[PDB]
């Protein structure tokens, strides 16, 4: 009151209401694990990118633009093709968890500004200020404080 | 001077070329395309009178069995009536037997073709149009579609536009999909 | 007379005819299993979606629009492809029941407003009121009562 | 695309339509949207595969 | 004034261009 001091005491003693503008902005500043050099990201199934996607055909977009008595509104060539591969691979034993565990972690990271394999700190605009959140350091109590108190108030 | 013939060549194409291009869309999209859809509607009426007395007689019995008395949307019932009429034209062009003579030959055509015709264009059927036409054929419920009241209206000299769901008599409750699907849960859930 | 009280007594004692407007609407209200959080739906063969489907070609729709002396009224490319796969998989032993036993449950659920894998409560408009029916709680006696009595009558 | 494939009314049975409209835009967005960092396809997956679209009808 | 040649250019294409396009369908679909 400095940055590592707040992570222990403000859970026990200090409320967020009695903190200055130079103290709130530095807790939203990135930590010392930021600016630490880290190679070798761990690859996973990217739910962001769609392998079954295709290109705008412009004759579908013309025919679907003229609204009326059409019965299917996409192409279905690449999305049937992909399904055939999953029928032919015979990969089941952990892929029964991969579609069913993995969606939950990457979907919650989309509400924090964090992409798929991003094990580091990513910002999130709350009001007029950015808050760098993590996979581990979610900083949820700062988010509940800055939304509720600084709705009609400004603390940089 | 030649500025006199400037405005004569100007207001020639100022008024000709817009009006020449408006008519190429007014005649095409407002005169051509509806007048063909009147002719090709009459080609279903000059031909195909004997077929559509029976086809609309069958199509009402799908709308009663797929829906099951839970108010039918009128706008896309007529949009799928056109796909049902394309199954009948495709079957009737493939028959030498008359429609009046042997009608259950045609339901093995028209239901089997619209089983396949709806399965190649309707992607997702939450009313289960393909899935119910499956078990009308694969459990042969289309027996009762031919009965004493259904052959009288079928043989009658009435135009097919006059065949309404008010004019078609309802099947008894033993003869519908609502009974036969619930009767399987009286067996298969119990067994 | 409350909601769980009616499920035991109205089968034995109480008729549906002597029930007030605040009592009929609350039995058609969803139960307490509704608003209970439930993940992990169980996948099955969706009879709603047709994998053999295709797109409107617009030259078939033009040629079939001009009525007369055509002999086949669909495309038959994707539906022969589909039938060839069932000839090549050699999967028979339970699929002899899947098309024949599985179809019946999802077809009856279509008359109740319930989709394929939906193990929860789904509404159904009867007259001017909605009735939330289930896979298990079919509420068939309410449906027979609201159709017959409230045909020319109104009870919210 | 779903409403043209239904004989049931929209007012009568609405959760039939969300098994159409969410399942189709699960597939419609997956055939054109290449990369979804807001996860449009991936979230419509688990609205269907965990049945959150119950409460959408209330 | 040039409003006199306005109606001459007007009722030229008001009567030529409809009848020119009717015959392209009458001769094609009813004669050809």
């Amino acid at each position: 009151a400095v940055k590592d001091i707040k992570k222990l005491i403000e859970e026990g003693i200090l409320d967020y209401e009695d903190l200055t503008e130079n103290e709130l902005r530095k807790l939203a500043k990135p930590d010392d694990n930021f600016y630490e050099l880290s190679p070798y990201a761990s690859d996973e199934k990217d739910l962001s990118l769609n392998e079954t996607s295709g290109l705008t055909n412009e004759q579908l977009k013309n025919f679907l633009g003229q609204n009326g008595t059409y019965h299917m509104s996409y192409d279905s060539k690449s999305i049937d093709y992909a399904k055939q591969k999953k029928s032919e691979k015979k990969e089941d034993q952990q892929e029964d968890d991969d579609g069913f565990y993995d969606a939950y972690k990457q979907i919650k990271n989309s509400y924090d500004g964090i992409p798929n394999n991003f094990n580091h700190e990513a910002p999130q605009l709350i009001g007029n200020n950015y808050v760098f959140t993590s996979i581990y350091d979610t900083k949820e109590n700062l988010i509940k404080f800055l939304k509720k108190n600084s709705e009609y108030d400004l603390y940089d | 001077g030649y500025g006199d013939l400037a405005a004569t060549s100007a207001l020639t194409t100022v008024i000709k070329d817009p009006i020449s291009l408006t008519i190429k869309d007014i005649y095409e999209h407002g005169v051509k395309n509806p007048f063909t859809k009147i002719i090709h509607k009459l080609k279903k009426f000059i031909r195909y009178r004997k077929v559509l007395r029976w086809s609309r007689m069958w199509w009402v019995l799908l709308v009663r069995e797929i829906v099951g008395d839970n108010t039918i949307e009128k706008k896309t019932e007529k949009a799928l009536r056109e796909i049902w009429d394309q199954c009948t034209i495709a079957v009737y062009n493939n028959t030498l037997n008359a429609v009046e003579s042997k009608p259950l030959l045609f339901l093995h055509g028209i239901l089997n073709e619209c089983r396949n015709n709806f399965a190649t264009k309707l992607r997702q059927d939450p009313s289960l149009i393909v899935a119910k036409i499956d078990q009308i054929i694969k459990s042969q419920i289309y027996r009762f579609w031919v009965s004493e009241p259904y052959l009288k209206i079928g043989r009658s000299h009435t135009l097919y536009t006059h065949i309404t769901p008010d004019a078609v008599p309802q099947l008894p409750k033993e003869c519908t999909l609502k009974h036969l699907s619930s009767y399987m849960e009286e067996k298969l859930k119990s067994m």
